[PDB]
């Protein structure tokens, strides 16, 4: 299996390009997780709405 | 209560009145 290293550092790039772009809108995942805490349902209308 | 139904949609289980029909 000389395949199974590729992949893994595909995904490590995947992850940490994730991660430098989920850094920078923190803010938007806060509000959004909160807004999921207080109102138990979370539909795309509430979702659009809080990317502001 | 306790229940898993959207404050959204939670005016849309009711049943509105209606006005009779004025004209008779």
């Amino acid at each position: 299996l000389s395949n199974g290293f590729f992949r893994s550092n595909t995904r490590s790039e995947s992850y940490q390009y994730l991660s430098n772009l989920f850094i920078s809108n923190g803010t938007l995942l806060d509000r959004m997780t909160k807004t999921l805490l207080k109102k138990r349902w979370l539909f795309s209308d509430e979702m659009k709405i809080g990317f502001m | 209560r306790e229940s898993t139904m959207p404050d959204r949609f939670r005016y849309l289980t009711k049943e509105a009145p209606d006005s009779p029909i004025i004209w008779p």
